[PDB]
RNA sequence: ACUGCUUGGGAGUGCAGUGUCAAGCUGGCAGGUAUGUGUCUGCCAAAGUUAAAUACAGAGUAGGAAGACCGAUAGCGAACAAGUA
């Protein structure tokens, strides 16, 4: 699904309370940090005989996913971020 | 004050002079009993810190250990039931190796009763603490008020009974409040304090 | 002392009892220099000379290594506070 | 007592209360709280709706000595107060004092119509407390 | 030595850990105290009538 | 054990004051301390 | 530091192994979220003994007091030449 390289989508800043041209950005997750509260249990408990400690996912049936769309007007940096559906293949333009 | 420069000199083990001092001993070590009795210690300063006194019923030794982790003695190196109470080369003793000195001196020498053990030296494959054994019957060491608690049965073999400075360490024993509350009569004292299903007589 | 004001909250937020400044017992002797137990240290370093870490520190410190000194110390201490006054100390005996 | 559980009442009655068919087993579901999340689940939403799960930021090594904050309204200060002792107080005149700590309050919220004036001396108060104590002629002193 | 009231010192040469006294010469040369080594603790000791002198 | 006690008095200077913004004050001083010296 | 057990202890509660390994001339350790830093507070480890209050949850010795308990298929296996045949 083509996607608009830049949309004129409502601010909820003070500074605008405005539709503006909001630069957007596809939404790619952070990468998983060592030091996150949950990783550090999960690694505290991978520690020792037992062997894995959690069960892992293994059988996906999505083949698609919700693509998150980082948005950000001119005026500021602040990123107002919204959903779309699900497509095989976002790409905006 | 030839304490503090002996303690001193002690204190840079990794010295080339105190590193050559150690590694002749190793070597000399390595060549002589598990058990060896000594006249005196290698360590005159440090034994002594520990209650060692130049005095008639005073006795030091020096113990070797092995070095290393501790193999489950699992036959064939099988483990059953829980994944997690597999595992064999990987756990650790839960004693000191202090403590396991002082225990292979005191039992095999049932006729004394150690006092403390140090470090002593220490090889790639052995650990050396010299202990100080007390002779109980020693007529110096009954009738000195500073040593002759050691004669009262109630210690005939402390180190047997993690007692000793070294059984006190693994035993969770050296620090008091909040770190050690859930070890603090004893781990197990500290169980049945707590798992006791208390029932008061009236409720 | 400061006087700690009846108000339970603030800057000094205590029942207005007059506080007692005091200190003097003998553990406060340990922030006090050992004046002779250096000198004793001092005797046993130009006895033994210096150990592999700290001569592999100071040759990291001919060079303009000196983050890799208080950098290797700290792996070779935990502290980094131990770390510093090595590389701290051993700055002097290199000079 | 043994003679009033309707064990004794259905002795004869060979199935006590648990019924012929679908007879009273053991564990038909697990121990305790199992299945919480599965065939229990229709159980623990309607009635522990917040039972799983985690809500909030941890505060390792409570101590609840230090946050003790007990309260005392403005509306029970004659819980405290000698009712002989409070017999005449007009507001322009003398008036018994309070101290809560010793009474074992800590803040003073200002709930309801209080009307008769005491000097209360407390920890902490509210910020209607104070207010509606001043304008009852009284006063909060305050302490810790 | 340290009060350096001593105006000269023997260490022995051999000692059961020479740590005893391995310091000794070096404390000795900080004091400026006159020392000498010398070939046995068994001869500091007869000297001194005990059977074995670490020091004199 | 000795401690204190009080009898009972008139209000006087207390009827003026809130000690609510005298206690919030205190509390807010102590409070924000460290985040009012970055300011 | 790594590993492992352990703990309510959670970027580590205690421990152990191995490596590494201090400080005491802004000391050291604790101050329940890591790090570097600055204050402050309590402490002073790595040696030792130590009664009482406590355990006796399948012990003994010598006694004692009991019971809303059992009452010979019960109460201990054992009311008896019972841990006997
Ligand atoms: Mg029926
Ligand atoms: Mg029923
Ligand atoms: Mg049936
Ligand atoms: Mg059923
Ligand atoms: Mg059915
Ligand atoms: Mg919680
Ligand atoms: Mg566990
Ligand atoms: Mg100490
Ligand atoms: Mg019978
Ligand atoms: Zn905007």
């Amino acid at each position: 699904v083509n996607y608009p390289k830049k949309k004129t989508m409502y601010c909820p800043d003070a500074r605008c309370k405005a539709h503006k041209s909001f630069k957007v950005v596809q939404y790619k997750a952070g990468k998983a940090r060592l030091y996150a509260r949950g990783k550090r249990r999960y690694d505290r408990k991978q520690s020792g005989y037992g062997g894995q400690t959690k069960p892992i996912f293994h059988k996906k049936a999505k083949t698609t996913k919700k693509i998150v769309l980082k948005l950000q007007c001119s005026n500021c940096k602040s990123i107002i971020q919204n959903v779309l559906k699900r497509t095989k293949h976002f790409e905006l333009n | 004050g030839a304490f503090m420069y002996l303690n001193e000199l002690w204190k840079k083990k990794s010295s080339d002079v105190m590193r050559f001092i150690q590694r002749v001993r190793a070597w000399e070590f390595r060549h002589q009993h598990t058990v060896v009795r000594l006249r005196r210690p290698t360590r005159p300063e440090k034994a002594r810190m520990l209650g060692y006194k130049t005095k008639q019923g005073f006795s030091v030794f020096r113990v070797r250990v092995r070095r290393g982790g501790r193999k489950r003695p699992v036959h064939k190196g099988i483990t059953y039931g829980k994944p997690k109470t597999s595992g064999v080369l990987g756990v650790k003793l839960n004693k000191n190796s202090r403590a396991i000195a002082e225990q292979r001196l005191g039992k095999k020498y049932g006729n004394l009763r150690v006092l403390n053990s140090y470090w002593v030296n220490a090889d790639s494959t052995f650990v050396w603490y010299e202990v100080v054994a007390v002779d109980p019957m020693c007529r110096t060491i009954r009738r000195d008020p500073r040593i002759n608690w050691i004669v009262n049965a109630v210690h005939k073999h402390r180190e047997q009974r993690g007692l000793t400075s070294a059984g006190r360490k693994h035993r969770g024993l050296r620090h008091k409040g909040h770190k050690a509350s859930k070890l603090r009569p004893s781990v197990r004292a500290a169980w049945r304090r707590n798992n006791r299903m208390v029932f008061l007589r009236k409720r | 002392p400061a006087p700690r004001t009846g108000i339970i909250a603030g800057f000094n937020k205590g029942h207005k009892t007059t506080r007692r400044a005091r200190a003097p017992s003998s553990n406060d002797r340990y922030a006090l220099p050992h004046k002779k137990l250096r000198a004793v240290k001092a005797i046993i370093t130009d006895l033994v000379g210096l150990s592999p870490m700290e001569r592999r520190v100071q040759e990291l410190l001919r060079v303009g290594k000196d983050k890799r000194a208080l950098k290797f110390c700290k792996k070779r201490l935990g502290n980094f506070k131990a770390a510093k006054k090595r590389r701290a100390k051993m700055e002097e005996a290199l000079r | 007592p043994t003679r009033f559980k309707k064990t004794r009442h259905q002795r004869g009655s060979t199935f006590c209360g648990y019924g012929r068919v679908g007879k009273h087993r053991k564990h038909p579901s697990g121990r305790g709280n199992a299945g919480g999340q599965h065939h229990h689940r229709i159980n623990f939403d309607k009635y522990h709706p917040g039972y799983f799960g985690k809500c909030g930021m941890n505060h390792y090594h409570l101590k609840k000595n230090p946050l003790w904050k007990p309260t005392i309204n403005l509306n029970n200060l004659a819980k405290l107060i000698a009712k002989d002792e409070a017999l005449k107080a007009k507001k322009g005149e003398t008036l018994p004092v309070v101290d809560l700590l010793a009474n074992g309050y800590s803040k003073l919220l200002g709930n309801g119509h209080l009307q008769t004036p005491c000097i209360v001396k407390a920890r902490w108060v509210s910020k209607l407390a104070d207010k509606k104590i001043r304008k009852a002629g009284g006063a909060v002193v305050l302490q810790a | 030595i340290e009060k350096k009231t001593a105006r000269l010192v023997m260490i022995a040469n051999n000692v059961d850990p020479i740590e005893l006294v391995l310091w000794m010469p070096t404390l000795c040369r900080a004091n400026k105290v006159p020392y000498a080594i010398v070939k046995d603790k068994a001869r500091l000791g007869d000297a001194v009538g005990r059977k074995t002198a670490t020091c004199v | 054990t000795p401690a204190p006690e009080a009898p009972r008095k008139v209000t006087e200077e207390e009827r003026t004051k809130n000690v609510y913004k005298f206690l919030k004050k205190n509390h807010s001083a102590v409070r924000f301390f460290g985040i009012r010296r970055a300011r």
